[PDB]
RNA sequence: CUUUAAUGUUUGAUGUUCUAACGUUGACCCGUAAUCCGGGUUGCGGACAGUGUCUGGUGGGUAGUUUGACUGGGCGGUCUCCUCCUAAAGAGUAACGGAGGAGCACGAAGGUUGGCUAAUCCUGGUCGGACAUCAGGAGGUUAGUGCAAUGGCAUAAGCCAGCUUGACUGCGAGCGUGACGGCGCGAGCAGGUGCGAAAGCAGGUCAUAGUGAUCCGGUGGUUCUGAAUGGAAGGGCCAUC
RNA sequence: AAUCCUUGUCGGGUAAGUUCCGACUGCACGAAUGGCGUAAUGAUGGCCAGGCUGUCUCCACCCGAGACUCAGUGAAAUUGAACUCGCUGUGAGAUGCAGUGUACCCGCGGCAAGACGGAAAGACCCCGUAACCUUACUAUAGCUUGACACUGAACAU
RNA sequence: GUUUAUUAAAAACACAGCACUGUGCAAACACGAAAGUGGACGUAUACGGUGUGACGCCUCCCGGUGCCGGAAGGUUAAUU
RNA sequence: GUAACGGGGCUAAACCAUGCACCGAAGCUGCGGCAGCGACGCUUAUGCGUUGUUGGGUAGGGGAGCGUUCUGUAAGCCUG
RNA sequence: AGGACCGAACCGACUAAUGAAAAAUUAGCGGAUGACUUGUGGCUGGGGGUGAAAGGCCAAUCAAACCGGGAGAUAGCU
RNA sequence: UUUUGUAUAAUGGGUCAGCGACUUAUAUUCUGUAGCAAGGUUAACCGAAUAGGGGAGCCGAAGGGAAACCGAGUCUUAACU
RNA sequence: CCAUAGGUUAAUGAGGCGAACCGGGGGAACUGAAACAUCUAAGUACCCCGAGGAAAAGAAAUCAACCGAGAUUCCCCCAG
């Protein structure tokens, strides 16, 4: 980024936004993701044991992403509303 | 540039300003314009204060 | 060594789902007063990096 | 000397002419003046540039008495 | 409250004296065969002087640097923006080519409704005259445009008046113009307004100059964020300097 | 004048003097970054005279050391390759191109007009975002100011 | 007298002399983080610095910049 | 140094006009050869009949190779 | 008597012409009892010394010695 | 060699022989190629051991927003034709 | 005056050299920032002191996050 002496491209643009700590704590799980854990039953823990989240995650969202056959038991996790049906529809329970 | 700077402030008690110049040698009286307010997204009087 | 990052690239720009760049306008920071409404408007969305400068950003951005 | 000076070319001018097909929105002419007058489906905006209003074909023309150029755009 | 006096006690500074820190490049004694040094006695000085840390001043004594480019090198002139010409009837187009302007103004000089039409000359007319104001005419924009020039302008964009804040907030099909940063034009949609009987017009001004990226901060709003948690600070976002 | 105009003007000196000496509108002398004098001194600057002379008119001869030849020894800078002429043009100053003229091959002694001869990556000039040398910027040793410390005791205002 | 060893010997430097100025002795000043040393085993008829440069006749302006003295007021640090 | 036709020379071997010949290049054509890039169609060893066309080249881009030393293949193979 | 005079040694280096010589020669030239010259030893060190001052001299090197190191400094230039 | 341009009287080379200049490491991207493929791959290390283990991690399969957050959507805006 | 300083003996140890590594005390500049001063180069080069076969560090007034870990050192990640 140098353009002979011209005020290079990004000096020339202001700054912006900030880093979310809170960001890097939290996880998005695809629907095809709950079947690589054993039990049937999807926590954060049992989703870290299946290699699948990492283990500085506190938080983790279910995506409408793939797709679940096998009935489920999510627990402790946030679901999307396009998720939750899938889920519901595979025969799974969903719980806070 | 003579024709100074001023803030026409918000009478609905919100925070929404707009800001215009003025020549304050000429036109001593305060300037007081009914204009949108788009907090509360009516017409209200909005009175000159000071830039700062 | 691993290659670093131009921080103030990254602070700058973020990297769009299609490989893009997007920024913050210029001119939308002081002296406003003077610059009529519609054109602040126009600024405040941010924007795609042009075909141009895109090269040179990506350069800055080895990481992205 | 005291004659270095000059101002940047604004490219103004016919941008589409006769005959060619435009979008609505599209500026047919960039002018300082009204040098050409806004006819049918043709707005002037405020720096006297004429825009189409309506997608057809762009139509100069004379009319009037004082034989002024007037720019339509005939329906497409 | 204005203004002081009384009793009780409390910091600040101001010199005079002292002798015990500290000084002694005064004297004598000893280590010692020793003009160093130390110890001892003593005189003088004395809480100063002088040292450390902080602090203002002074400081080419010394150090590190900077000291623009264009230019038929220096000196002079120029450097951003607007208008015309050069520019070869689309756009664009150089020269230390030829000519001029800008670094604002205006809460009306903006919006809208209603109305109006200029310069100059001639003839007549109190003071009144080449040139005020008023009649009759010729003239036809030769005038006017807040300021340069160009292009515009009578449906006036020129001149008067009434009511007003659209010099609105969110957006924006689609175009123009730039290497990019960016700059510009914009019908329409939502909300909420003003003028009009209404059709409508209004997101500044006849248009084209009146301007400055980023960083760093400042002010107001905003629970977006908030490093164990609750807050806060700082950060972000919007407005603005 | 250790004064541009300027070889100022006048006088002296010379047959003739932009110099020299003496005098009379200081471009831009001047009083201890001294003014004006000054005997003596000077490998000091300028000018004039006597003497002297090959300095010169204008060179001549002679004596030695080299140069030349023979024998012995034996370097150097330079060097793209050379079968290495003149002229007029051309190409921006021609041994090498064009046209033309001249010229048998090879030494030796001489001369220096050319080979943009040799020598030193021009010293001038400019350029490029080194070095040393003020009231540029920024610091700083030093000097200096106060505050606290080492630092205590009385008494008064 | 001195000087650019190796293109400059001079009108340059020095000089005796002159003047200003500092310095009271643990002197000013200089070399030294300092101890110390020079100044000087000197003491203002001495020592340092600056300029001028034998001898003779001589030698207005304090507004500017320095230095010296003053301290009434304005402004002004650490500290509090 | 002729030195302002390249020279000789020229009264046309100059100039104008019309015409028909010829010379004249690495242009075009002829014959032979190599290579690139496309078309179609073979029926294949992933290239072949062919068939058009292209092939000056600095900076530079792309493609395909030669050779050198060393390691394996190699206690092999060549070599008094 | 004398930073007195003329003049050898000795110290110098004004003019001249000319590798044996990385500053000499020959012919002349200045000082030659002094602020002279010279032998031996000593001391002063690099932003430092020393300097009758020319930016002179400090080992044929000086507007900042030499040696080694940072170091393959950097070189939009050849 | 450098140049708009060099027989140039512009640079360099007296000749020969030898040596003398785009490397290496680690990151990153794109191309080819091989593997496996919604998966791919392990690093240190253990293992006398180029095996095998080791999946700590990394990249990918989801994006939008400054962020909370939402999520095949999301941001914008009171709300978007 | 006692004492102490000092003095003479005796015993024990030290001293100096050495490649790199190690801990501590001091500590540049070129360079980069296309200039330059903050910054960089870099606590590098260098100088000095001390030690050991290794040194240093080391047994939480440490992290963590309402779950827990359990001295130091070293390697790969975390992560440009």
């Amino acid at each position: 980024g140098f353009e002979g002496g011209q005020m290079p491209l990004y000096r020339r643009l202001p700054k912006f936004g900030f880093t979310s700590r809170k960001a890097a704590i939290t996880a998005e799980i695809r629907l095809s993701d709950l079947a690589k854990v054993e039990g049937g039953v999807v926590d954060l823990n049992t989703l870290k044991a299946a290699n699948i989240i990492g283990i500085q995650i506190e938080f983790a969202k279910v995506i409408l992403a793939g797709e679940v056959t096998t009935p489920v038991t999510v627990r402790g996790l946030r679901v999307t509303k396009g998720a939750r049906a899938a889920i519901e529809a595979a025969g799974g329970k969903i719980e806070e | 540039g003579i024709r100074e700077k001023i803030k026409l402030v918000s009478s609905a008690g919100t925070g929404h300003f707009y800001t215009t110049t003025k020549n304050k040698r000429t036109k001593p009286e305060k300037l007081e314009l009914k204009k949108f307010d788009p907090v509360v997204r009516q017409h209200v009087i909005y009175k000159e204060a000071k830039i700062k | 060594p691993k290659i670093k990052t131009v921080r103030g690239a990254a602070k700058r720009f973020k990297k769009t789902g299609k490989g893009g760049f997007k920024h913050k306008h210029a001119n939308l920071r002081h002296i406003l007063t003077k610059k009529a409404t519609k054109r602040k408007r126009h600024l405040r969305p941010k924007a795609m990096v042009s075909k141009g400068d895109l090269g040179l950003v990506i350069a800055c951005l080895p990481y992205a | 000397t005291r004659n270095g000076r000059d101002s940047e070319a604004k490219r103004l001018g016919v941008k589409r002419f006769g005959g060619e097909s435009v979008l609505a929105g599209s500026i047919i002419v960039r002018q300082r003046g009204t040098k050409f007058h806004a006819g049918a489906n043709v707005g002037c905006g405020r720096d006297h540039t004429l825009f189409a209003k309506a997608d057809g074909k762009v139509k100069f023309e004379v009319k009037g008495p004082k034989n002024r150029k007037f720019i339509s755009i005939e329906a497409e």
